[PDB]
């Protein structure tokens, strides 16, 4: 855990080197040949640079714009292949829709489909 | 008003089976490698945990396609809700009874943690919706497209589900609009209290502890 | 690769970049589409104390 | 609407087609069992290649190479390595026969509830409003095709819990009370069809002083017209 | 263990929540009218009315 140096009698901790798994987020190969790379559990330092709560992702472009989910990352995060590149972004939960409540209407259907 | 706990989910812990073997080392890993896939078909398994424990979490929460809210306008005729919706002054906008959940229930070898990919805030946001649907649009969200209905009116239709006819709801309204809102403190005092009272998923998180205190320590 | 008479016709090198990783771990020379895990980073020592 | 229903079905029943034909992923989950199993058993196979310490996985090059006093501790790390494999094996076939019978169980419960009768349980055979269901046998499998009602269009009515007649709370028996913006009418749940307000659509119970956001309206009497 | 735990809680999700149960004690003692779901650490909670 921690060692007393031999010469100097100090104590010094021992935190063994940054390391965590490499994974790969790819389109299929019928589609395109380039890749992104995410750096698990790692700062953007030892290692179109994008930093997650998952790790350091490289490769991919980071995206404000939210879509349904690709390829699955971590912590919110999705990677896909649009215009084309590999790009990441926060994952849409779906579209955002009110509903017009109110204590005098309701909604009736009028009309159906058999599915 | 009853409270039922499950476990969704367990942690997705991933060992590498390499470094946790032949931490750093050379020889040991040339001596490893006599074992064939062992070392590999291990991460394997492991990965396969990971992966369905983010489709578990779907499973349960994502049934709704849409992200459904409530109106500015709380007015349910008489039910409270606002324990059981999203706080918006949070910086995690969740309920109040949800707080008084997540506070109840709580390295360098080769042994880590992956995390979910629906974080809190994104659960908290599947809770909202899902709840925003059951209490403005009843199941009609369920089928297909949420339909509104006074809350009062969505009551009768649950209460001739249950062989009640309707008028009750009506005629006893107020009492049971009452009872409702008290139950619902009623399931505040009892979690914000009674440690015990979330040992379901507290047990899940105790298990998978001792399962890698277990695998450490088997290094010494 | 070996085909249907033992002839190699291809070959990824496991080295040359992230593709090839992904490919060699999961033996094969095509990929489908997804997030594959292929290995480890190790930041190494650079002298010795 | 027999015939728009019959028309919407055999349409749908079309689209299973277009879509299966044509989007390999459409069977995953069962292309995905043959695919653990077969990697279970490249794996099993691929370990005979293994040393496992000993001077070869050949069984054969040991015992033609090496006297018994040797041969034998060359062999034991062979049998222990293949044991472990074999257990190995059998364990995840155990834990991965587990999952299938679960889900044996669970198609089993769909073809008896869902195909031999009809589902009250919500999402239990589709989204929608549950009807009938059809089986199809596949590899190793079975597929469902579970046919549903789902409300397509809709509008927006004003609606009331009760109607006073002449001071007494009327409720329909069955459906909602709704507006068009001049007249009120009773109407089923499900599916808007405007019925006059009777006293054979609704019944009494209580008063006016009582319920919560309850209107005037008239509520018709077929007898008196009659007498 | 924890997967069919899941898929009772998403079974509970799609046939209290999402609807309304006449499964006996499937979704708490006495007769159900109707239920909210709460998120909780790896799992969910239901109240159910
Ligand atoms: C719903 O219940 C909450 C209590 O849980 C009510 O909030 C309280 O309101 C009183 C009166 O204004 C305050 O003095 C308390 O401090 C509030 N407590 C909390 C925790 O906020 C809320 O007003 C009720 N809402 C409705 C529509 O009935
Ligand atoms: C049914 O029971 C409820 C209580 O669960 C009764 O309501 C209470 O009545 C007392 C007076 O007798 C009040 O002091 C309480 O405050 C009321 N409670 C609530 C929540 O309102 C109700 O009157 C009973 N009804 C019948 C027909 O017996
Ligand atoms: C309900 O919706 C169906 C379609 O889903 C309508 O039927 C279609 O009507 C159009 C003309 O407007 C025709 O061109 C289509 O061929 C019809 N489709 C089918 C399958 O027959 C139906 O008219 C609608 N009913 C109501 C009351 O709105
Ligand atoms: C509400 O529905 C009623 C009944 O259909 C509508 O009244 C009828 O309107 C037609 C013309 O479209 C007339 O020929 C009938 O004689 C009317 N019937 C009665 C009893 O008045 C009414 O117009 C609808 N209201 C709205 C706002 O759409
Ligand atoms: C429904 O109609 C009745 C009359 O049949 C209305 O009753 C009146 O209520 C007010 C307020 O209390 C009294 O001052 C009047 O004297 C009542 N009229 C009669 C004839 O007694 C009732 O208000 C109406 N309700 C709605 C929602 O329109
Ligand atoms: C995959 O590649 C083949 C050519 O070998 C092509 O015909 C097919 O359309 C491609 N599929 C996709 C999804 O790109
Ligand atoms: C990376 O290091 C910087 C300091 O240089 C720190 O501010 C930042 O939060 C770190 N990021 C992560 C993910 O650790
Ligand atoms: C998102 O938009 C903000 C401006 O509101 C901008 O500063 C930020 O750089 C953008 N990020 C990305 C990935 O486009
Ligand atoms: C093998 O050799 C034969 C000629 O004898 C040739 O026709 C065939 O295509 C070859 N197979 C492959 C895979 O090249
Ligand atoms: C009901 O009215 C609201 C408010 O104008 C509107 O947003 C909604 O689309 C309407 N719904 C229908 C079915 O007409
Ligand atoms: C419905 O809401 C409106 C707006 O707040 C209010 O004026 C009206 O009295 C309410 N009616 C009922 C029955 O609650």
């Amino acid at each position: 855990d921690a060692v007393r140096d031999p010469q100097t009698l100090e104590i010094l901790d021992i935190t063994p080197c940054s390391f965590g798994g490499v994974s790969v987020i790819t389109p299929g190969t019928n589609t395109s040949n380039q890749v992104a790379v995410l750096y698990q559990d790692v700062n953007c330092t030892e290692v179109n640079v994008f930093q997650t709560r998952a790790g350091c992702l490289i490769g991919a472009e980071h995206v404000n714009n939210s879509y349904e989910c690709d390829i699955p990352i971590g912590a919110g995060i999705c990677a896909s292949y649009q215009t084309q590149s590999i790009i990441a972004y926060t994952m849409s939960l779906g579209a955002e829709n009110s509903v017009a409540y109110s204590n005098n209407s309701i909604a009736i259907p009028t009309n159906f489909t058999i599915s | 008003v009853t409270t039922e706990i499950l476990p969704v989910s367990m942690t997705k812990t991933s060992v590498d089976c390499t470094m946790y073997i032949c931490g750093d080392s050379t020889e040991c890993s040339n001596l490893l490698l006599q074992y064939g896939s062992f070392c590999t078909q291990l991460n394997r398994a492991l990965t396969g945990i990971a992966v369905e424990q983010d489709k578990n979490t779907q499973e349960v929460f994502a049934q709704v396609k849409q992200i459904y809210k409530t109106p500015p306008i709380k007015d349910f005729g008489g039910f409270n809700f606002s324990q059981i919706l999203p706080d918006p002054s949070k910086p995690s906008k969740r309920s109040f009874i949800e707080d008084l959940l997540f506070n109840k229930v709580t390295k360098f070898n080769g042994l880590t943690v992956l995390p979910p990919l629906l974080t809190d805030e994104m659960i908290a946001q599947y809770t909202s919706a899902l709840l925003a649907g059951t209490i403005t649009s009843g199941w009609t969200f369920g089928a297909g497209a949420a339909l509104q209905i006074p809350f009062a009116m969505q009551m009768a239709y649950r209460f001739n589900g249950i062989g009640v006819t309707q008028n009750v709801l009506y005629e006893n309204q107020k009492l049971i609009a009452n009872q409702f809102n008290s139950a619902i403190g009623k399931i505040q005092d009892s979690l914000s209290s009674t440690a015990s009272a979330l040992g379901k998923l507290q047990d899940v998180v105790n298990q998978n502890a001792q399962a890698l205190n277990t695998l450490v320590k088997q290094l010494s | 690769k070996y085909n249907e008479n033992g002839t190699i016709t291809d070959a990824v090198d496991c080295a040359l970049d992230p593709l090839s990783e992904t490919k060699c771990t999961l033996k094969s020379f095509t990929v489908e589409k997804g997030i594959y895990q292929t290995s480890n980073f190790r930041v190494q020592p650079t002298e010795s104390i | 609407n027999q015939k728009l229903i019959a028309n919407q079905f055999n349409s749908a029943i079309g689209k299973i087609q277009d879509s299966l034909s044509s989007t390999a992923s459409a069977l995953g989950k069962l292309q995905d069992v043959v695919n653990q199993n077969a990697q279970a058993l490249n794996t099993l196979v691929k370990q005979l290649s293994s040393n496992f310490g000993a001077i070869s996985s050949v069984l054969n090059d040991i015992l033609s190479r090496l006297d018994p006093p040797e041969a034998e501790v060359q062999i034991d790390r062979l049998i222990t390595g293949r044991l472990q494999s074999l257990q190995t094996y059998v364990t995840q076939q155990l834990i991965r026969a587990a999952e299938i019978r679960a889900s044996a169980n669970l198609a089993a419960t769909k073809m008896s509830e869902c195909v031999l009768g009809q589902s009250k349980r919500v999402d239990f055979c589709g989204k929608g409003y549950h009807l009938m269901s059809f089986p199809q046998s596949a590899p190793h499998g079975v597929v469902f095709l579970h046919v549903t009602y789902v409300p397509a269009q809709e509008k927006n009515f004003t609606t009331a819990p009760a109607i006073c007649h002449d001071g007494k709370a009327h409720f329909p028996r069955e459906g909602v009370f709704v507006s068009n913006g001049t007249h009120w009418f009773v109407t089923q749940r499900n599916f808007y069809e405007p019925q006059i307000i009777t006293t054979d659509n609704t019944f009494v119970s209580g008063n006016c002083d009582v319920v919560i956001g309850i209107v005037n309206n008239t509520v018709y009497d077929p007898l008196q017209p009659e007498l």
